């Protein structure tokens, strides 16, 4: 197994700038490939043998080295680049992967669509009760999410998933869900989903009550 | 333009067995090698086997030696996979492909994927909860097992669908949707929720108010 | 069942031997001045090449004369004349083909050789271990036995612009159907050295089982293949008072005009090789013999030996293919038996290579030759085109 050594893992950056992503192999190589894989499809060759750009690709992108060093290359990032960047070799048997590097892109810092909901009407009458609450269209992607009970944090029951990047716009969204049981749910009034971003500082909360 | 589909992934008990299939078309199938590979949940690129032309030769590496056999139907166009011995390592995202003109050992064309999910936990079908209050909506899925499941409403620029988490055994996931909100309920939102291993569809609408 | 082989052999080996100059020639080529003789007295250098130069002729300066007409004897004199025989009689030089065999008609193994070997064979038949070149004219099938066993005499005293006799070897257009002999030219020549051009091919080198592009040569610029074949010539293996003595009909010292007398013989070591371009119109010459033919249907591999027009289309295409099926002779079907393939990655047959992932089929092979690559070599090419064992792999070869 030669083990191929992407760097950075993550690469966040503004569109504009030219940036460069490293792959490093243990023995030596004749040339790299190189593949992109936006969230929920199989990747796609990008760069065939170290330097050729694959069939369809911008001419933005390019790719170099010898050896042991290779390196994909931007000369311009957009919006649509927001993927996943994989090399590969097939110049030593078994053929080998890099783990990734996860091109970010930066935006004006926007602060989310915040809103409430209670638990389903059905839930209810053969079950538990969980109440949700969804963040959309922000960045930068970490966002603290307090669920307080009459003034009492919860915390437990919560279970947190971010989005992957929009491709469109490069903001993220989060859907904060907290689980409790139908008597548990009845005993208490106060319900609220207060969030914590770096846009005010003072907390966007997000409230109901069931009288 | 050249056309990969791959089939027949879901829950397999750790130890057991399952076989995959992958459709070829818009190209002369018996004139190129074909190879499989997988990723995992931590996204790590695997090559899990080779085979030639005519099937005359195939290749493995060491990680699946002896358990795994690559097959090829050049008769009717097809690429299979026999996964005995299975293993929770195994668990991932299979995609068959294929080579090129170029003879680099490169990937050139890849399936959408088919999921193999390996744990002796068994399947259950989702719950289905509606979410009501421009305005934002949308559908909890809870309680179910394996992966996959999804949603489908009816303004997909403004939908968002949130990655399942194991709460405890079973996944949990949600979808949210963004719409007029003069356009509701004058026109009746509903989303569509199936689940192919368990092999079962729900759908809701959204009530007012 | 399919194993691979560890042991790096060639299967060109047979086939290159007689573009191994070093050994199959064994002499310079340009200039060809390999064995010492004795001349009277003093030791002298002549032609000792055990292959043919086809081609070769001396460009006397200054003169319409052609070296193939007779030496300048006793009133002709400025030594204006030529390079071969006096013209005495004509029963040992000049020899049409005809009067060869009519001479030699009774003898077995003379009549059994070929039209190059017979001039030569009888060329070094007159009387010490010195014996005169020879050169057959195809064309006119006649046999000149050379006088003047010299070749180059281009020095810095007496021949810039200013009766002394100047002169060096070319391969102009007036030549090409001549073939310059020495007394050594093997009459098995036509199954052990180089003649025709290879058409559909360049010279390269074995690097574990595909034959590569040699990294260090000359680029120059040649129109057609003669222009490529003279420059190689012109750069090839080189192994580099008489008035007085000339006019008064001398046999021993104008039998030794202008020979060197202390071992500067190239012994067949130069710039022998070319690979000429058709389409780009650029000749490649290069100073390491090749192990290897690459088939590259815009190439033809030329030597300074060769002809300059003759070209073998017919690449040997099959020699990947019979040395992979003949190195499946552990048989002495695959059911019982596993097979242990040779390390050889290219061949016309994809399904005989038995590559790890796709091979390249090469677009500019007339063969239609599949090459795979994802592959670990266990070779390179090192500086001065050495091909060497990786240092990963020294220690098992």
């Amino acid at each position: 197994q030669i083990v191929l050594s992407q760097s950075p893992a993550i690469l966040s950056a503004s569109p504009g700038e030219k940036v460069t992503m490293t792959c490093r192999a243990s023995s030596s190589v004749s040339y790299m490939h190189w593949y992109q894989q936006k969230p929920g499809s199989s990747p796609k060759p990008w760069i065939y043998a170290t330097f050729n750009l694959a069939s369809g690709v911008p001419a933005r992108f390019s790719g170099s080295g010898s050896g042991t060093s290779y390196s994909l290359t931007i000369s311009r990032v957009e919006a649509e680049d927001a993927a996943t960047y994989y090399c590969q070799q097939w110049s030593s048997n078994p053929p080998t992967f890099g783990a990734g590097t996860k091109l970010e892109l930066k935006r004006a810092d926007a602060a989310p669509t915040v809103s409430i909901f209670p638990p389903s009407s059905e839930q209810l009458t053969s079950g538990g009760a969980s109440v949700v609450c969804f963040l959309n269209n922000f960045y930068p992607k970490d966002i603290n999410v307090k669920w307080k009970i009459d003034g009492s944090e919860r915390q437990n029951g919560v279970l947190n998933s971010w989005t992957d990047q929009d491709s469109k716009d490069s903001t993220y969204s989060m859907s904060s869900t907290l689980t409790l049981t139908k008597d548990e749910y009845e005993r208490h009034n106060s319900y609220t989903c207060e969030a914590t971003h770096k846009t005010s500082t003072s907390p966007i909360v997000k409230s109901f009550n069931r009288n | 333009e050249v056309q990969l589909v791959e089939s027949g992934g879901g829950l397999v008990k750790p130890g057991g067995s399952l076989k995959l299939s992958c459709a070829a078309s818009g190209f002369t199938f018996s004139d190129y090698y074909m190879y499989w590979v997988r990723q995992t949940p931590e996204k790590r690129l695997e090559w899990v086997a080779t085979i030639n032309d005519g099937g005359t030769y195939t290749y493995y590496p060491d990680s699946v030696k002896g358990r795994f056999t690559i097959s090829r139907d050049n008769a009717k166009n097809n690429l299979y996979l026999q996964m005995s011995s299975l293993k929770s390592e195994d668990t991932a995202m299979y995609f068959c492909a294929r080579g090129s003109q170029l003879g680099r050992g490169e990937f050139a064309y890849w399936g959408q994927g088919t999921l193999v999910t390996v744990s002796a936990a068994k399947t259950t079908p989702p719950s289905v909860y509606p979410l009501a209050p421009s305005v934002t909506l949308g559908c909890l899925v809870k309680g179910y097992f394996p992966e996959s499941v999804t949603v489908t409403w009816n303004l997909s620029s403004s939908v968002h669908t949130f990655p399942a988490l194991l709460q405890s055994g079973l996944y949990t996931m949600s979808s949210s949707v963004t719409v007029p909100s003069s356009t509701w309920p004058s026109q009746t939102v509903t989303c569509s929720v199936a689940h192919p291993a368990s092999s079962t569809t729900v759908d809701k609408k959204l009530e007012p108010s | 069942t399919v194993e691979r082989s560890t042991r790096m052999g060639n299967p060109w080996k047979a086939f290159m031997e007689k573009y191994d100059i070093e050994r199959t020639h064994s002499s310079g080529v340009r200039v060809d001045l390999g064995e010492d003789a004795e001349v009277e007295n003093a030791k002298y250098r002549i032609p000792a090449g055990r292959c043919p130069v086809f081609g070769k002729g001396i460009v006397i300066e200054n003169s319409d004369v052609s070296f193939l007409r007779p030496v300048a004897t006793g009133d002709q004199k400025l030594k204006d004349g030529g390079f071969a025989f006096p013209n005495a009689n004509d029963h040992i030089s000049p020899m049409t083909l005809a009067n060869l065999k009519e001479r030699y008609k009774d003898n077995v193994e003379m009549m059994k050789l070929n039209d190059i070997a017979l001039c030569r064979t009888h060329a070094a038949s007159f009387v010490s271990n010195y014996r005169h070149p020879a050169v057959y004219d195809e064309k006119e099938k006649t046999c000149h036995m050379l006088y003047l066993s010299a070749q180059e005499n281009m020095g810095p005293r007496y021949c810039s612009p200013d009766a002394v006799f100047c002169f060096k070897p070319d391969k102009d257009e007036s030549f090409e159907n001549l073939v310059y002999l020495s007394k050594n030219v093997r009459n098995d020549w036509d199954k052990k050295c180089p003649r025709k051009n290879l058409g559909n091919a360049k010279f390269g080198l074995w690097v574990d089982g595909n034959c590569e592009e040699i990294p260090y040569v000359k680029e120059v610029e040649a129109e057609d293949l003669r222009e490529c074949n003279r420059i190689v010539f012109g750069a090839s293996a080189s192994d580099q008072k008489i008035q007085q003595g000339f006019r008064q009909n001398n046999r021993e010292m104008i039998k030794s005009a202008f020979l060197p007398v202390d071992n500067f013989k190239s012994k067949g070591r130069g710039f022998n090789w070319a690979n000429f371009d058709s389409v780009k119109k650029k000749c490649y010459i290069f100073n390491t013999k090749p192990t290897c033919l690459i088939n590259d249907k815009n190439f033809i591999a030329t030597t300074a030996l060769s002809h300059p027009q003759e070209v073998d289309l017919e690449f040997p295409c099959s020699i990947y293919k019979d040395e992979i099926e003949r190195e499946i002779k552990k048989q002495s079907s695959v059911d019982g038996e596993r097979i242990v393939l040779p390390r050889i990655f290219i061949s016309n047959d994809k399904e005989s290579i038995k590559c790890p992932c796709e091979p390249e089929r090469i677009s500019q092979s007339t063969c239609n030759f599949y090459v795979c690559n994802c592959v670990e070599k266990r070779a390179e090419i090192k500086e001065n085109n050495q091909v060497v064992i990786k240092e990963e792999f020294r220690n098992y070869y």
